[PDB]
């Protein structure tokens, strides 16, 4: 149940941290239509985090989505390094989003057959949403990469700038594996074929190039984060930290 | 003498026959519907920034989700209103530029800063409270498309106002510190909320034609009074105060009597010299300009 | 003593908040020489804040520089709106800095004749430092405004973008005045002639233009801040908020 | 046979006569002094980012001031070392570009992230602890300008190391949470600190010529051992542990015996694939490029 708790928390944290990032976009997009789309995606993702976190708290026998989100520090947080990357420009947001959406699809499509009933329900919900996300993110990838001269380049650098963090997507530890052998979790390594088949194609149809640099950055799952996470949390948790243990 | 075109129109307004996009209308009426609706749509857009300011800092996941939803709805509302204005022959893109240039207005209330979480709950409760009164009043506006947008919008928005109120109730039933927080937000947003209804009945140049043309169904002062009457008991429910020493009930009329609005402040605000005017427009200017390359990419792909 | 406390706190907060801003510059400057200069100025300013805040705490009979800096929220903070403005580009930093340095000089030159002995000592120290700041900031103003075509424009917009906040520099309340009538504080209105004589000239020698827009923004002294201050504090106070009442 | 130039040089090194900028030197020696000093100077620069990361978040004003001072000193140290390298005929601007391009190195330790305040205190204590041992050892380096920079630098830096240690002592005498924080920082910085001294005596290609040329006075392994010997008792003073199951004292030698360094990690790091390599260089690249317009302005005013 301890092992299960950490995995569930990981998925929540992935969703939570990314949700946070999208929040910064509110009202700053090139079009009202994008603002709407980004707020919609942020909202969807936040719902999933609550779902994951609420279950993790029930599994741990204490706390709730709020204690978990607001009373942990950056060394306890277990999100992928990718979702904590800064928003940068719209391509950077899109690139980050596309990689995540593609991963979520591969994961949640498969994680909905979990022998764990709560994971299955959470996963059944998330997949329908993730499908929308991928359509939007891939959509924008194609629009930017096969857009103007300038957006094609920005899309390549954005892809380039995020690639190294892709390694973490298929990194497996003893939690993944043990839970995978009980038929409960998905072994991230087996997500590689689908992500690559989607993403390479997605990169391909948009007319862009896959980096040849071997991706090498991991650590988010172990609580070993970039220098980005810390400031994100300071902002996110402030009010709870000043006025702990209250109802809002 | 009015012309025959002018006379038929007056008869249609009087008889409450909805005006539709293909019906004839006076250029000043067209322009005034374009004027008012266009600024209504802008207000939905600018209102995203103050509310959006607290998304990353919202104290619980639930309130954060509600806030996200609320900001999502505002974008959608901008879209309906822009669609509606376009029926009058104007362009979404052009009126937006005028907005960005300061040649069109947006609601005075969004030039005020969000300095606490309570501000978020107060906006949801009071500011939306004021919007609803005005907007429900416009559900019988003489121009069909506008009236239909208001109907569509009020159905959804009253829910969110309620949620905004519930966040306020939480602070009111919460810690001492939370209570103090709420009161301050109220103290900062009360008069600005009253100013959302517009100038006095004797300082309102657009009112003369609009009432006559049944665009505006109730006078600014009339709408303001209804809101005050409705909202004071909600303030009471929260165990809160209103920052108005002159507020008192008048049994003779059945209404609440309240102090004079600071009209000098209001005039400062509408000419671009309020607290956040510059920041709001800069943010919007920055979004548009830095977004140029995305739209140009988008256009070139569309063409392919 | 209550009145005196608020004024002293105001000066500290001005220095504190600006110090914070300069901190973000560490390691991001066009030259090592600028990094050094900016860190030096930030450090000087922080020393002054501690000095002001320590005296304010002694005046209040409780707390210390740390309680004041870390346990107040944005509604209690009393810094000028100007010092809380974002760093923006180097011109923006320079513009903000020049206005402040010019004001500090006018203020501290005069505030060192205070009938309050602690204010006098604090002011005697600050003036020597402020002189260095103004030399650097005016120096860079001249280098940018009378530099290339591009930097001249950036320097004008930066000046333009900050002007409205200049009004606060000479706004007087009943604390200023009461303390000024006891011969203790300086009435900010009487700082106008010197600031304008310096700044207009400084603007002049650098070949730039003074905006004709009448500056109109105040409120920082009353705890009525821009939306900038809040996030600054969330970051600044985080650790103290998580782990209050400790020694570091 | 060595040439007469070669022989006189060998005699000067052997006799401990300081090498000065105008004296003749072998191109490989020049290039190796340029190599080592240039990378020493870079390390002072890159080291500002991890330390600078915590300036706005430092828990007290006092520690914040110390940290600011420390970051200020590093910039100054970069300046002395750049000045020193320039005496060898290289250009500050050129070696910087090579640094930015990844064609020159900087200290491995700065590719590690600061994830807590304790990291700041641990860097001040351990990382500077390791720098000092190495740098004091270079106060008798054969190249005069380098030796004199090291003397100048060690005087000032030992103070700050002490202050960094005092911040650590505070955590060690502080709350349970503070203590846990400290230990984690140590756990994350111990082996990286040991790696600052360089590869093993049998995996160090530059060592052969440098020892012979008396540039490097003590072997990497020798310096590392002295640091470990000196620092373990400081860890003990803090009531802390070292993350090394193989660490034990050997009475026979009078030294501490410690586990094998992860040399595979180290090689990853120096080829640009550590934790923060990309971020560090991007930050530096961004600073340079976005700063271009400032320098061009600066140049044009200088010319006037
Ligand atoms: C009642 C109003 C608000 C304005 O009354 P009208 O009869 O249309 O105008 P008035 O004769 O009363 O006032 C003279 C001028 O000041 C204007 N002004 C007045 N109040 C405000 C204000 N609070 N904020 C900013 N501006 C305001 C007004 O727009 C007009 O400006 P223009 O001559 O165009 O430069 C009506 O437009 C409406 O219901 N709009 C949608 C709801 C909203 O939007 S939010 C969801
Ligand atoms: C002892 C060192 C650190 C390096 O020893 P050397 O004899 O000069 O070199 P080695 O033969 O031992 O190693 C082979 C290569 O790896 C290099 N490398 C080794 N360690 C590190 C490292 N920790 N980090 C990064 N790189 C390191 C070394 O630079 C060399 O690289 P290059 O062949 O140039 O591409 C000496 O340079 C020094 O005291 N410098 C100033 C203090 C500092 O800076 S901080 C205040």
């Amino acid at each position: 149940s301890n092992q299960l708790t950490a995995y569930t928390l990981r998925l929540g944290d992935n969703c939570l941290v990314l949700s946070q990032r999208l929040g910064e976009w509110c009202g700053h997009a090139p079009e009202l239509e994008i603002d709407l789309a980004l707020a919609n995606i942020g909202l969807d993702l936040l719902g999933q985090a609550r779902n994951f976190l609420s279950y993790a708290a029930e599994l741990a026998g204490e706390g709730d989505e709020d204690t978990l989100a607001f009373t942990r520090d950056e060394r306890q947080f277990s999100n992928l390094l990718l979702v904590e990357q800064p928003n940068g420009n719209f391509a950077d947001t899109i690139a980050r989003q596309y990689f995540i959406d593609a991963w979520h699809v591969a994961l949640f499509t498969r994680l909905m057959e979990s022998r764990d009933p709560q994971l299955a329900a959470i996963s059944a919900k998330a997949i329908k949403e993730a499908r929308y996300h991928l359509r939007f993110s891939r959509g924008w990838l194609e629009r930017l990469g096969n857009g103007t001269d300038v957006s094609g380049q920005k899309m390549q650098q954005a892809i380039n700038k995020l690639w190294r963090f892709t390694a973490e997507l298929f990194d497996a530890d003893e939690i993944d594996i043990a839970l995978s052998e009980e038929g409960i979790a998905v072994d991230p390594r087996t997500l590689r074929a689908a992500w690559e088949a989607e993403v390479f194609a997605g990169i391909n149809e948009a007319t862009l190039n896959v980096p040849q640099e071997q991706a090498y950055r991991t650590g988010g799952k172990k609580g070993l984060h970039t220098e980005h996470l810390g400031p994100m949390l300071a902002e996110m948790q402030y009010l709870q930290r000043v006025l702990p243990g209250q109802q809002w | 003498m009015r012309s025959t075109q002018e006379e038929r129109f007056e008869q249609r307004i009087a008889q409450e026959t909805a005006i539709e996009p293909q019906d004839w209308m006076p250029d000043a009426y067209r322009k005034t519907l374009i004027r008012q609706i266009g600024q209504h749509a802008h207000s939905e857009i600018v209102g995203m920034l103050p509310q959006g300011n607290w998304i990353t800092r919202a104290p619980t996941l639930r309130r954060k989700a509600i806030l996200l939803a609320q900001v999502q709805d505002e974008a959608g509302h901008g879209l309906y209103l822009y669609s509606a204005a376009e029926t009058l022959g104007c362009a979404r893109e052009d009126i937006y530029q005028k907005m960005l240039d300061g040649r069109m207005k947006y609601s005075s209330i969004f030039n005020y800063p969000t300095l606490s979480w309570a501000d978020i709950g107060v906006i949801g409760w009071l500011v939306d409270g004021a919007a609803i009164v005005n907007q429900v009043a416009l559900c019988r506006t003489s121009y069909g498309p506008y009236a239909r947008a208001m109907v569509k919008i009020c159905k959804e928005e009253s829910f969110h106002q309620r949620q905004g109120f519930e966040a306020c109730m939480a602070l009111a039933q919460g810690s001492e510190a939370q209570k103090q927080m709420l009161q301050d937000a109220i103290n900062r947003f009360w008069w600005p909320a009253l100013m959302m209804f517009g100038p006095n009945d004797d300082n309102s140049p657009n009112s003369a034609r609009s009432l006559t043309w049944k665009i505006k169904r109730f006078t600014n002062d009339e709408l303001r009074q209804r809101f005050v009457d409705n909202t004071v008991p909600q303030v009471e429910m929260l165990g809160m105060t209103v920052p108005d020493p002159d507020l008192h009930f008048d049994t003779e009329s059945g209404h609440y009597r309240f102090g004079e609005i600071d009209w000098q402040e209001f005039n400062e605000v509408i000419n671009g010299r309020g607290i956040c005017n510059q920041e709001r427009l800069d943010a919007k200017r920055k979004a548009w300009e830095e977004g140029t390359w995305v739209r140009e990419a988008a256009l070139a792909h569309a063409q392919k």
